[PDB]
RNA sequence: GUACCUAAUCAGAAAGCCACGGCUAACUACGUGCCAGCAGCCGCGGUAAUACGUAGGUGGCAAGCGUUAUCCGGAAUUAUU
RNA sequence: GGAGAGUUUGAUCCUGGCUCAGGAUGAACGCUGGCGGCGUGCCUAAUACAUGCAAGUCGAGCGAACGGUGUUAGCGGCGGACGGGUGAGUAACACGUGGAUAACCUACCUAUAAGACUGGGAUAACUUCGGGAAACCGGAGCUAAUACCGGAUAAUAUUUUGAACCGCAUGGUUCAAAAGUGAAAGACGGUCUUGCUGUCACUUAUAGAUGGAUCCGCGCUGCAUUAGCUAGUUGGUAAGGUAACGGCUUACCAAGGCAACGAUGCAUAGCCGACCUGAGAGGGUGAUCGGCCACACUGGAACUGAGACACGGUCCAGACUCCUACGGGAGGCAGCAGUAGGGAAUCUUCCGCAAUGGGCGAAAGCCUGACGGAGCAACGCCG
RNA sequence: UAAGGAACUCGGCAAAAUGACCCCGUAACUUCGGGAGAAGGGGUGCUCUUAGAGCCGCAGUGAA
């Protein structure tokens, strides 16, 4: 299936994550469909979430499913609330 | 029934393919040899890369014959071809594999390694 | 819909589509030609006629084009 | 061979192959019988065609043949009917 | 030439040749074939050590005959004052031809494999395989 | 119990490699006597060697420094430019 | 953003080669060696491989057994076609770039709609009797299901009647309007009324998304001291075949097709983004990271499946290795480590699923040598 | 005529083997004609249909 997930970048002990839409079978750091943001869990003060809200809802409405961590990221940006509100309405 | 100038297939992987019988060993005036007998032979045809080469004079034990052999119970065994195995003085095979069936008389001849490596012993 | 590639050429057996391949190093244009085996339906065209062709699905082992229009008669 | 699930897959493959062989054979028999019955205008050429169409559709549902092959087989009988 | 001549027959650069051809070949024993690998050194066995006279120069220059690991025979120079080599010695051979010695295109590495370092050397020791004294 | 931080003690454990005739930065002495050896090229050594070997000094680099192999450059030495 | 020098002569100016000063590396070797960070580390034998680990999961699909609510082997579902390795083959639509499909397929996911009715019979497990050193194989009975199989209902799918409109030729989008034909399943809960109902699961249809397939333009190494190549070959008709067009296959008919714009043959080579060098134009390379392809001891097949002609599946043939009680059996590190060998030369038979990602599961979770880390090496860069 | 197959002999002497027709395919060398039937391989019976399908034997130019 199509996933919204985190691909690892950065260096040893210093992880940086891009938020990508990718086929489940694609290797973690390989072929993607579309990048929709970034995520930096080791930042100084705030985890530095940078999600493209219009792109995230297009893929969510197209059947793409987030991983557990990406679901928390999208929730912290209110994308999950807008997805649920737009589905019922 | 193997005599001087009889050509024999080699039933091992030692390199020799066909040998020509030079002498039947085991006494003055001995003319013929059969399964389990030792012959002096020369390698007329060899395969590439084998330990035994064409033109070598070697010793071999006869392991099957068209004449075959008669057993004490009045039964007989005969084969479709004459085949031998190149041996050392210790009666061990020079090659590391044996092809085709060999006669059980080799066991009485004490060619136990050949008997063990044979795929069938009849 | 969508557009299929169109060529213009001369029949060499009853289509030659001579084009230019500019030299990679020296910049001079060199003429080169490629023969396009094409489907003429009712054997209408003949040798030397200048014809228009359009790309199609494979029609045989080597035929990928259909003769649409004859431009200059033999 | 070596892996436990690979060893189990050998058994389930053989079970599916036996069922698939039977159903393919029966479906091919009915198609051939319906094909012959058309080429002679038998009284029950309609029943034999309907049976062949029934079995070809069941094979496509079972993924024994593709739906495209079932449609191609269905037309060959029905145009000749 | 003309542009049209160059289009018909393009330029061709001279092919460079190697000064140490015996180093740039391997040998696959199983397939009995020669490879091309560009090694920096090659192991070998001394077939015949000895001396040879130079081409204006005059000396008795020490050398060895070596069968390399790729079954190629070469003449290799033995640098430094005194050596411990003889027949059946296992030596490491590097590139570098010695002028005034025709037919010697390689050097033996001092202090590698069976070749010893030069005895008593104190300057430029790493070129002659000699450990640091004291 | 890693990074990191805090306190105590001690210059104490922690410098080598190549080169120095010209190209090319950096020279003297002794030994050797076309020998032993050096060498990328020019070439050096046959009794006063800045080129061999060692020593002192110097130069270039430095946890590296040299050698070999390989590729591009220098090469306008395949030249479209 | 572009530097020269030495060397042919008694001396000269040319021509001309040679050599040197620069940069770089998966380097190796010699001497030497303090540390930290980040990276990199079999280029050779696609040589052969001891040992361990690298793919399972689900008891909320099912029966049984053993234990005191748990678990084991089995049936069943999904996964095992991903992820990981390697570059042998390949000069080709393999790859790059740009297009086409009115000649295509698509599990799991998402959305919408309509459904999910009614019967049946097996069989592993198991018990028992055997046969074999083993691997394992037979006889007798036994039994369940979201396993399997009948029947009913369901059409947009097929045939025929046509029609309207449109396209790039074959054609395509609707409008019908008759004839055949095709499904499904329960589990765990709530309320209780045994009726309704939640979640997950199931069927059909249509879209989307994803992934895959085919075709075409241009681009792609040497050798002409390689000039002829092809006879399913090239085209046609028909049938068969495929997801699909097609000599894809066959039958018959015709004699075409390719080539000096280099066919064909031989040799070499996985290709690209990139990387090194260079003022640039160019020249050189494909280790590491990413995309695509190909391969899995060698060769040939097919099965299951949405997807394979399948690295840790099957069948067959071969080479080789191993067990045997001689009847018979077993195996495939180009997964991660590691061994032997070859070599100038390239590492630990380590820790953990805490993070990211993947499979299964309602979930808890389980599995994951992917991966995240640690170990060894001045191999490189920086401090 | 078992098994062997030139070990016979001055020497394969003698004998054995080959042999027809039809179709594939054919080297060094060459005076370009040749070498050549080079070599080496495939098929032959009978019945039926109009190249297929069958039938029989150890064997089908079943003898010479
Ligand atoms: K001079
Ligand atoms: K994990
Ligand atoms: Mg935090
Ligand atoms: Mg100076
Ligand atoms: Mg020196
Ligand atoms: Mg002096
Ligand atoms: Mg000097
Ligand atoms: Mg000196
Ligand atoms: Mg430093
Ligand atoms: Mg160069
Ligand atoms: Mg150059
Ligand atoms: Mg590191
Ligand atoms: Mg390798
Ligand atoms: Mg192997
Ligand atoms: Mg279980
Ligand atoms: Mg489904
Ligand atoms: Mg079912
Ligand atoms: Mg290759
Ligand atoms: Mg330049
Ligand atoms: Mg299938
Ligand atoms: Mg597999
Ligand atoms: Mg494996
Ligand atoms: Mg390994
Ligand atoms: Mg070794
Ligand atoms: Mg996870
Ligand atoms: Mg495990
Ligand atoms: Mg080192
Ligand atoms: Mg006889
Ligand atoms: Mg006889
Ligand atoms: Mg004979
Ligand atoms: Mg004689
Ligand atoms: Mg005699
Ligand atoms: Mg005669
Ligand atoms: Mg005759």
């Amino acid at each position: 299936a199509v996933k919204i997930r985190l691909t690892r970048l950065g260096s040893k002990r210093n992880p940086f994550y891009r938020i990508v839409v990718a086929d489940a079978r694609s290797p973690r750091d390989g072929r993607i469909i579309e990048q929709i943001g970034t995520y930096n869990p080791t930042s100084a003060n705030a985890p530095e979430i940078k999600v493209d809200e219009a792109l995230a809802l297009k893929w969510l409405n197209d059947g793409a499913k987030p991983t557990d961590t990406v679901h928390n990221i999208l929730s912290k940006e209110g994308i999950m609330k807008k997805f649920d509100e737009q589905k019922k309405a | 029934m193997i005599q001087q100038e009889t050509r024999l297939k080699v039933a091992d992987n030692s390199g020799a393919r066909e040998v020509l019988t030079i002498k039947v060993l085991g006494g003055s005036g001995r003319k013929t040899a059969n399964i389990g007998d030792v012959i002096v032979c020369t390698v007329k045809n060899a395969t590439p890369g084998g330990v035994v080469k064409k033109g070598d004079v070697v010793k071999a034990v006869i392991v099957r014959t068209k004449s075959g052999v008669r057993r004490n119970d009045g039964s007989y065994i005969k084969f479709d071809e004459n085949a031998c195995v190149i041996i050392r003085d210790d009666k061990g095979p020079r090659g590391t594999r044996i092809f085709g069936p060999v006669a059980r008389e080799l066991r009485e001849g004490n060619f136990m390694k050949i008997v063990s490596l044979a795929p069938e012993v009849l | 819909r969508n557009d299929r590639k169109v060529y213009v050429g001369k029949v060499v057996s009853d289509v030659l589509v001579e084009t230019y391949k500019t030299h990679k190093l020296y910049g001079k244009r060199v003429k080169y030609s490629k023969k396009y085996k094409t489907h003429d339906e009712n054997n209408s065209a003949k040798l030397g006629d200048i014809v228009k062709i359009q790309e199609t699905r494979p029609l045989s082992a080597t035929k990928r084009f259909r003769l649409v229009e004859i431009v200059e008669e033999s | 061979a070596n892996i436990k699930s690979a060893i189990k897959r050998v058994k389930t493959t053989e079970k599916a192959e036996a069922r698939n062989i039977s159903q393919k054979s029966a479906m091919r028999t009915a198609v051939k019988n319906a094909k012959t019955a058309v080429s002679n205008n038998a009284d029950n050429k309609n029943e034999l065609v309907s049976l062949a169409v029934k079995l070809v559709d069941k094979a496509a549902q079972s993924n024994l043949i593709h739906s495209n092959k079932a449609d191609r087989i269905k037309s060959q009988l029905m145009t000749a009917n | 030439p003309t542009i049209n001549q160059l289009v018909r027959k393009p330029r061709q650069s001279k092919i460079k040749k190697s000064d140490s051809p015996a180093l740039n070949k391997g040998f696959n024993s199983k397939k009995k074939k020669f490879t091309d690998l560009n090694s920096p050194q090659k192991r070998g066995v001394c077939t015949r050590v000895g001396t040879m006279t130079p081409k204006p120069n005059s000396a008795l220059r020490k050398y060895a005959r070596v069968r390399l690991s790729n079954n190629i025979e070469i003449n290799a120079y033995i640098p430094g004052i005194g050596h411990n080599l003889q027949e059946h010695s296992v030596v490491l051979v590097r590139g570098g031809r010695v002028k005034d010695l025709p037919g010697v295109r390689y050097h033996i590495v001092r202090g590698a494999l069976d070749t010893s370092g030069v005895d008593g050397r104190r300057q430029g020791r790493s070129l002659y395989g000699t450990k640091k004294p004291k």
